[PDB]
């Protein structure tokens, strides 16, 4: 087999300086390279890392048509929420998965990177909406959530909502009111020819044999 | 830090299906993968279960494993239980680059009627009390399943010091038996009105008492 | 395919230092985690630390402080060593490998029972208990010895119905202690004689004495 060559980009994810609001989460594409995933999953470094339709133990020998990473920051409690059939303010209003998933969630600790003294109201999530998100649906309008009966005139006031709150990240937070950046990895095929493989070990060169 | 907590002993009767729970404590158990072993007496154990819902080649499918995130818990399923699934049930997991097993969990497959411990106890010897020594001897047989423990009262008090007792282990009639010796001087067997020693199995308690 | 195969000094005193070897055959070191986990006995399994792929060691906090893990690759052999032991070391402990850092334990060594020990040869001495119940329980106390095995026989073996010898505790102090009792057809004289009858090749100790009421 060739050299181990052409990596594909997971230290532009993982190791990002910035990540996104929940409510607005990134997805980065990725495509055409060789995916070692040893990498992520024998790092000691994430508090949480765990696989559906798919082990650990049967990636390296897959391949893909695409990759997605979505990435984004939640408090340490929330983080329960990020798998398929669940509930809550994240899965319903945020970021939701299917039920048939295929795909990883990995996530680490971040109040040394992204909390501060007074708090970082940098971050935020959709605290309303008058319906559950679909799987991989994102949604980053503004506008004011009536939340009762009364027809509200477009403008925050009595049962009409701001529809995202922000985070209260303190550096003293319990563990579970605590930043966590947390990616996703979505695996795909399609018609189209697989191009995301996992590294072809080779043996050496015997000749006369 | 992080830990797995599982009950000592879970039983049922062969063709009946069990539940051995496995509860997580300071951390969350869904944040990583459960692994099931099963441990025959003296041998090594085997994976049952190896990441929360999979299942081993060789293994059969009466075993299933569970997760749930709003209890803080997994559990193994065990349905149609056949008698040689008879065997210690250890949950695992990692947290913290620490790998934390289970307590451990004794399953027995009922083929005998439930029996309790019949108990006896016996005073500290007059040979002891000659040359400042005493042993209370508390006694355990014929009890079924095999899975006792035992606790000592004095007259008012809980003892728990120098109280040193058996695993339980097969007799014959194919019951089980057990002891437990509680020790003290001739003066501290003196200083209390009397002594007791209470067994407790599967939920049934017995009790017995001697005196100076 | 890959097996584990370990062995070991087994008997050993306090303060020594255990040194067991794990040798895989069937394959190789370098793409997965190899551990020592230890059982002691009647109790659940600890974890003592690893080797990762690539050989860097991760202990348990408990036992870091004492124990030292390495691999001799020129072998496929791989060794604990745990400093200063004490009573409290005694188990089962295997050798183990796992596929991936949060993977299951997939292949395990045979184990090998470890036992930390200062006892020396001591023959038993005998300790009556009083009759007890309607039906004549009546008891004798074994109280401390060592080696195992010992026999706890009655009426100079003329009374072997309704005996019971319980399993010996091995008591804190590293000596073993044991009860036989025999429940008989009740009276105080009525039965052949009423003695407790001990023999202890270990020391070839011996001690036949009457058990009576107070
Ligand atoms: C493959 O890698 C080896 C080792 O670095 C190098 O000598 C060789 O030139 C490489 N060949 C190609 C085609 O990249
Ligand atoms: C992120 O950075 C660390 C430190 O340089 C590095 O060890 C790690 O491999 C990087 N993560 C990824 C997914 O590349």
């Amino acid at each position: 087999f060739p050299n181990i060559t052409n990596l594909c980009p997971f230290g532009e994810v993982f190791n990002a300086t910035r990540f996104a609001s929940v409510y607005a989460w990134n997805r980065k594409r990725i495509s055409n390279c060789v995916a070692d995933y040893s990498v992520l999953y024998n790092s000691a470094s994430f508090s949480t890392f765990k696989c559906y339709g798919v082990s650990p133990t049967k990636l390296n020998d897959l391949c893909f048509t695409n990759v997605y990473a979505d990435s984004f920051v939640i408090r340490g409690d929330e983080v329960r929420q990020i798998a398929p059939g669940q509930t809550g303010k994240i899965a319903d209003y945020n970021y939701k998965l299917p039920d048939d998933f295929t795909g990883c969630v990995i996530a680490w600790n971040s109040n040394n990177l992204d909390s501060k003294v007074g708090g970082n109201y940098n971050y935020l999530y959709r605290l309303f909406r008058k319906s559950n998100l679909k799987p991989f649906e994102r949604d980053i309008s503004t506008e004011i959530y009536q939340a009762g009966s009364t027809p509200c005139n477009g403008v925050e006031g009595f049962n009409c909502y701001f529809p995202l709150q922000s985070y209260g990240f303190q550096p003293t937070n319990g563990v579970g009111y605590q930043p966590y950046r947390v990616v996703v990895l979505s695996f795909e095929l399609l018609h189209a020819p697989a191009t995301v493989c996992g590294p072809k070990k080779s043996t050496n060169l015997v000749k006369n044999k | 830090n992080f830990m797995l907590t599982q009950p000592h002993s879970v039983s049922a009767s062969p063709g009946k299906t069990v539940t051995i729970p496995c509860t997580g404590s300071s951390g969350n158990i869904a944040s990583n993968y459960v692994q099931w072993y099963q441990q025959r007496p003296g041998s090594a154990p085997t994976t049952v279960i190896y990441e929360d819902n999979q299942r081993p080649s060789g293994v059969p499918d009466r075993f299933s494993g569970s997760i749930d995130s709003s209890s803080n818990s997994a559990s193994l399923t065990i349905s149609g239980l056949k008698t040689e699934d008879e065997a210690d049930y250890y949950c695992q997991s990692y947290d913290n680059n620490i790998q934390v097993f289970g307590g451990g969990t004794k399953l027995t497959v009922l083929g005998q009627p439930k029996a309790a411990p019949s108990v006896t106890l016996f005073p500290p010897s007059s040979e002891e009390l000659q040359a400042n020594k005493a042993t209370l001897v508390c006694l355990i047989s014929d009890f079924y399943p095999g899975a006792v423990t035992v606790a000592w009262k004095a007259d008012s008090s809980p003892v728990k010091a120098g109280v040193e007792t058996t695993t339980p282990s097969k007799q014959s009639n194919n019951k089980y038996a057990a002891s437990s010796y509680l020790s003290l001087t001739p003066e501290q067997w003196k200083s209390h009105r009397s002594y007791s020693c209470q067994v407790t199995h599967e939920g049934s308690t017995v009790e017995k008492t001697v005196a100076p | 395919q890959v097996q584990l195969q370990q062995w070991g000094a087994g008997l050993l005193k306090p303060s020594e230092t255990l040194s067991l070897t794990c040798a895989v055959y069937g394959g190789s070191f370098s793409g997965y985690y190899w551990s020592w986990i230890r059982q002691p006995p009647g109790k659940g399994l600890e974890w003592i630390g690893e080797i990762n792929h690539s050989g860097s060691t991760n202990y348990n906090p408990s036992l870091k402080s004492r124990v030292t893990i390495s691999v001799d690759t020129s072998k496929n052999q791989f060794s604990l060593k745990l400093s200063s032991v004490t009573a409290a070391d005694t188990a089962v402990y295997y050798c183990a490998r796992r596929w991936w850092l949060r993977g299951a334990f997939d292949i395990w060594g045979q184990g090998t029972t470890v036992t930390v020990s200062s006892a020396s040869t001591k023959g038993p001495s005998v300790f009556p208990l009083a009759p007890s119940g309607g039906t004549a329980a009546l008891g004798c106390l074994v109280k401390d010895y060592f080696p195992e095995p010992v026999t706890v026989s009655w009426n100079s073996g003329a009374l072997t119905s309704g005996v019971h010898t319980f399993p010996a505790v091995l008591q804190s102090s590293g000596l073993y202690s044991l009860s036989s009792v025999v429940t008989v057809p009740s009276s105080s004289l009525g039965t052949q004689t009423y003695i407790c009858n001990v023999n202890h090749k270990p020391s070839n100790t011996k001690v036949d004495k009457r058990v009576e009421p107070k």
